[PDB]
RNA sequence: GACAAUGGUAGGAGAGCGUUCUAAGGGCGUUGAAGCAUGAUCGUAAGGACAUGUGGAGCGCUUAGAAGUGAGAAUGCCGGU
RNA sequence: UAACUUGGGAGUCAGAACAUGGGUGAUAAGGUCCGUGUUCGAAAGGGAAACAGCCCAGACCACCAGCUAAGGUCCCAAAAU
RNA sequence: CCGAUAGUGAACCAGUACCGUGAGGGAAAGGUGAAAAGCACCCCGGAAGGGGAGUGAAAUAGAACCUGAAACCGUGUGCUUACAAGUAGUCAGAGCCCGUUAAUGGGUGAUGGCGUGCCUUUUGUAGAAUGAACCGGCGAGUUACGAUUUGAUGCAAGGUUA
């Protein structure tokens, strides 16, 4: 073993960003975002800890889908009782609890680890154009699209 | 019927976080100068539940 | 201001006063080895360069020339009758730095 | 200072005694006398004897007083194991373990 | 002359068990189980050395690309820039440079970007 | 100093470690043997020294010889838990 | 750079898959029976999500060095949105 | 040649206890110290047992008495643990603590990567095929005679003894 910089809870910095969701598609977004939250795109990356950033996401509802998968992209959970399958909703979930949609769409691009589930809590989505979290002096951010 | 596996030294102990027994009620005597248990008799000297009403 | 050097088949970062380990050179204690291959020196007067930046020489002292921690090797295939075991130490040479590039 | 007392080959298992001890460890003497002296079990007579015996030897030999005397540590360890056997059906047997114990109390005052 | 085989067995078994310090439950006291768990350990080392080399090559590359996304120089444009420049170093030095000092890295990318 | 080889069961060939005893030589031992326990030590391995505690009388080392010479598994025997 | 004889010592005689020329079978079988070749068996590692045989490739040991093979480059998961 | 699971089965009150109607089969169990000097006396306690005092170099040698390991059980304590999917380790590694047969130190380990036990038998087994509850001990290519080859050694057209 030899020299190389590692990163601790105290050698750290974390930030809070804004991202416009409107006029944008779901794949590109979730990929780039969890390429932030994962701690990647920082030269202090050390994966036995969390250099996970924070992100704010605004106006989820105006996100859009190409082709069908407006409606023919079904989401499935199971209620752990027998015959308790639920196709109960589809891409219309954009209509109702759209924040839930994104927040699951990103938390599948992350692992199931204890860390990975800690990162996903550092996301805050808002289908409405307001947020309470302006206390953090948050920034805007420009995606590459 | 039977166990298939050996019950290790941990689970045998965690299982025993409830075979403890409770600190019994206690209080000093009113004029027998010692401890006994509540809503009961002293067993001494002359019996004192409110004072003597017995011998034993 | 640091510089980057070559040794063995690998490289090191050094600030002056720093210590190093490296695989053996077979040059006794106090016999100050002097490297001849250098690849970068930055900081103020930054000089990245061609391989073997010329005019570049390091000096350092040979504090100790010792041996390593006896790691075990061991290995086997399973359900068969085979195995192996053989330790392996390592030689090394322990230097610290005076006079970053001459 | 320190002080102790022992009982050996007592004809009780460790565990049944060990519970009773876990009602003791840490207290002051007077209380623990009471605690033992009330609970309706088979170990309470014994531990009561051994405790007060320990206070006896502490008093006579070492010349202490009784206020500050506390139970620093107490524990019972396993003893010889008088194997017996109870018959059982179908021509067989089953070896009971009539167990024993070695009780250990160490009264202490904490000072000099 | 019969041979009491004692006086060695225990000693061997201590030389095993005392390589079981920190193992769980009855794996750190009993010979058998600690024998076989040890053998797993040594094998695991024999793949883990290889594995650490793979790992840290990944890590260094990750950090480096995290640097050169700043000038939007994806990692591959860069390296090809470096072989053309007639210079070359390891990884891990691009890492330590681009971590502890930024400017030096910038001057590297200038020296390489201009060979494309 | 170069050059090349060095995965491996059945299995074939080779060099090796330690135990008990013997013969010879040379040595240790109440100013504490052996064994035991602890330890962050040496050797490529099997293994061996060293320091300390307990222990209360015999033991090592070099050369060679003979062996009841090594145990994780027998629905194995015994004993203890 | 191997081939042959002699002499000493054995092990093996239940093989499987993939491709391939064929018989049988239903141009069925992870089928069976033969030839042909490979790998596994006796060989780990990278890819095939996961895997004995398919694909790349044959570990003497250690390194926080590098270049490539099959296969891959949005996140998971390193690498071209 | 053995030195208490060996050797007579039997080192000791053994062909005993025991089992069986009976023929018959068959156990386990050595060690205080140099000397019994084998704990006067006080104290708690019903006793047993113990703490003290003394005998003795040593009683953590005190009669279930040399040495006293491992399993197993506890008492306390440095570190750590209550959103967590674990053949249980290894690699990397922060934090907290400590200081060695004094050297690339040691104890713990938040978190991540990686990873389906051991033998046997098998075309192939994580294997839901088998065996092992743990640990201690015991325990399996031996010996004579002879043939054959290999190596050594002495003699040599001679060699060798029963
Ligand atoms: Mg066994
Ligand atoms: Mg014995
Ligand atoms: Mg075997
Ligand atoms: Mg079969």
């Amino acid at each position: 073993m030899r020299q190389t910089f590692m990163a601790n809870e105290s050698n750290i910095e974390r930030k809070w960003y804004v991202i416009d969701a409107e006029g944008q598609t779901l794949g590109r977004l979730s990929s780039e975002v969890a390429s932030i939250l994962r701690g990647k795109n920082k030269v202090t990356y050390t994966p036995h800890v969390d250099t996970g950033d924070y992100v704010i996401v605004i106006n989820a509802s105006k996100i859009e889908f190409t082709g069908n998968k407006e409606t023919d992209k079904v989401y499935y959970r199971h209620s752990n009782h027998p015959g308790g399958i639920k196709s109960i909703t589809a891409g219309e979930l954009r209509r109702t609890n759209p924040e839930r949609l994104i927040e699951n769409s990103i938390k599948g691009m992350l692992p199931s680890t204890r860390l990975g589930e800690k990162q996903g809590k550092k996301l805050f989505v808002y289908g409405g154009a307001e947020h309470p979290h302006a206390a953090q002096q948050p920034e805007n951010y420009e995606l590459r699209g | 019927a039977v166990p298939k596996r050996r019950t290790s030294k941990t689970r045998k102990n965690k299982r025993r976080t409830h075979f403890k027994i409770s600190v019994p009620g206690m209080t000093e005597c009113p004029n027998c100068g010692r401890e006994y248990k509540l809503s009961h008799r002293v067993c001494k000297n002359c019996g004192s539940y409110n004072g003597e009403e017995v011998a034993a | 201001m640091f510089a980057i050097i070559e040794t063995g088949g690998k490289q090191i970062k050094v600030e002056e006063g720093q210590e190093i380990f490296v695989e053996k050179l077979d040059v006794n204690e106090g016999d100050t080895f002097t490297f001849d291959k250098v690849l970068f020196v930055g900081g103020d007067s930054v000089k990245v360069g061609a391989p073997t930046v010329e005019g570049a020489t390091v000096t350092a002292t040979v504090n100790k020339q010792g041996r390593g921690k006896k790691i075990t090797v061991f290995t086997y295939k399973r359900r068969k009758n085979s195995k192996r075991k053989k330790g392996h130490r390592q030689p090394y040479t322990k230097l610290t730095i005076d006079k970053i590039n001459a | 200072m320190e002080a102790k007392a022992v009982a050996r080959t007592i004809r009780i298992a460790p565990r049944k005694v060990r519970l009773v001890l876990d009602l003791i460890r840490g207290k002051n003497a007077a209380e623990a006398i009471a605690i033992l002296k009330l609970t309706n079990k088979a170990s309470s007579p014994v531990i009561e004897k051994v405790l007060m015996s320990a206070l006896a030897n502490a008093e006579h030999n070492y010349d202490m007083n009784t206020d500050e005397l506390v139970v620093k540590e107490a524990y019972a360890n396993e003893g010889p194991t008088l194997k017996r056997f109870r018959p059982r059906a179908q021509g067989r047997a089953s070896a009971i373990n009539k167990r024993t114990s070695h009780i250990t109390i160490v009264v202490s005052d904490g000072k000099e | 002359p019969r041979v009491k085989g004692g006086t060695v067995t225990r000693a061997r078994r201590k030389k095993t068990i005392k390589l079981a310090k920190g193992y769980f439950g009855s794996k750190h006291t009993l010979y058998k189980v600690a024998k076989q768990q040890v053998m797993k350990s040594g094998q695991y080392a024999f793949r883990d050395r290889r594995q650490r080399k793979r790992d840290f090559r990944k890590l260094w590359i990750t950090r480096i690309n995290a640097a050169a996304r700043q000038h939007e120089m994806s990692y591959s444009r860069l390296m090809n820039g470096l072989k053309k420049a007639g210079i070359d170093i390891n990884r891990k030095m691009l890492s330590e440079i681009a971590i502890s000092d930024e400017k030096a890295f910038a001057q590297l990318v200038t020296k390489a970007k201009d060979a494309l």
